[PDB]
């Protein structure tokens, strides 16, 4: 481990120093469906015509970065992407920007959303679970070692491969940090006590995600809900958590102090951090070096028909991509 | 049931992610 993340320490360094831009055009990608939309953006299949590749293209409209105050936020994504590695995490191929957009066209995985089989199968048996966790646990490891935090774990952003692992997405609030950091930003359901507090955290708030990760893996719900934000805030913050009759014991006691509020007593960021979390009873029977090696039987295999098959996403209403004549914000995006 | 609670709670689809 601490000899694996040296090295990998060191060619996020250099990427990080030296991040490439311009590594490819619109035109030689084929646009052929959205897979998913949102705030600023959206992502599509595309075909990239040089290779024959299959690719998931997410297309930035800046004005869009720009109104809702995400420009570094999307800086820090590309920079970070373009130079992380870990199995993981979704790889990064290409990255241009045109009059109107940023583009970054990365890896597609078919297998779709956890969220996906997770919602339609309801809830996922603990074994099925720890495998999926383990895999978020190291690659917490890999990102946090690198002074990097996360920020979004939750089923929507991971997506299953052809060999069943997990492929995190979205880094929209990925930042390198050492020290503390004062942006709200995340998904509801999985905020930390100390994010909704306003009162500057750390790397313990994807732990604590984690934590909310696991248990609606294994609940089938989220240990917060409720149809308002706020009313999901209290329930976070209150410190009180109930746990399904099917839950293991084991498993109680690694989300008991996974969900800490507390975080100079919750697991991940304390004095041994991550190994709180490896040498936990409920993972005992985890291989770690198997699991990051992928020579652990996967749970499930998703169904593919074949490469550029989109039967595993939703289906998205289409609009034609367009880019004015004009340069729109130039300096904003200029290292983009 | 709190599953039934939750499936008739209207945050069962994807949810948006907040900061502003
Ligand atoms: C299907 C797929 N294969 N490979 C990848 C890589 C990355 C994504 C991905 C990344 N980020 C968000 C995603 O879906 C939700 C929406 N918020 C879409 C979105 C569009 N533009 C932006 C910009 C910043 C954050 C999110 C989004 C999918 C999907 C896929």
């Amino acid at each position: 481990v601490k000899e694996f993340l040296a090295k990998a320490k060191e060619d996020f360094l250099k990427k990080w120093e030296n991040p490439a831009q311009n590594t490819a055009h619109l035109d030689q990608f084929e646009r052929i469906k959205t897979l998913g939309t949102g705030s600023f953006g959206r992502v599509m299949l595309v075909k990239h015509m040089e290779t024959g590749n299959h690719y998931a293209m997410k297309i930035l409209d800046k004005q869009k970065v720009v109104k809702l105050k995400q420009i570094e936020h999307t800086l820090n994504e590309k920079r970070i992407l373009q130079a992380v590695n870990f199995p993981f995490l979704v790889k990064l191929e290409f990255s241009f920007k045109d009059n109107s957009n940023l583009y970054m066209v990365m890896e597609y995985v078919p297998g779709g959303e956890m969220f996906s089989h997770l919602r339609r199968i309801g809830r996922f048996s603990e074994p099925h679970a720890r495998f999926y966790a383990a895999q978020i646990v190291l690659t917490f490891e890999y990102l946090h070692s690198l002074d990097l935090i996360y920020r979004d774990l939750k089923p929507e952003n991971l997506l299953i491969d052809q060999q069943g692992y997990i492929q995190v997405t979205d880094f929209g609030f990925a930042k390198r940090v050492k020290g503390r950091t004062w942006t709200l930003c995340g998904t509801p359901e999985y905020l930390a006590p100390e994010i909704i507090l306003s009162k500057g955290y750390n790397k313990a708030v994807d732990w604590w995600a984690l934590g909310v990760l696991i248990y609606e893996m294994a609940a089938g719900y989220p240990p917060f809900f409720a149809d308002q934000p706020i009313q999901i805030y209290e329930k976070i913050v209150s410190g009180k958590v109930r746990f399904p009759s099917h839950f293991s014991s084991d498993l109680k006691d690694l989300l008991r102090n996974l969900l800490q509020v507390d975080l100079t007593k919750r697991f991940g960021n304390l004095k041994d951090g991550v190994n709180d979390i490896k040498n936990h009873k409920w993972f005992a029977t985890t291989d770690w070096i198997a699991i990051y090696q992928r020579k652990v039987e996967a749970p499930f295999i998703p169904k593919f028909k074949g490469p550029g098959d989109t039967s595993n996403f939703d289906d998205y209403e289409e609009e034609e991509i367009r880019v004015s004549i004009n340069e729109k914000c130039g300096k904003e995006f200029s290292e983009f | 049931t709190t599953y039934a609670d939750f499936i008739a709670s209207g945050r069962t689809g994807r949810r948006n992610a907040i900061h502003d």
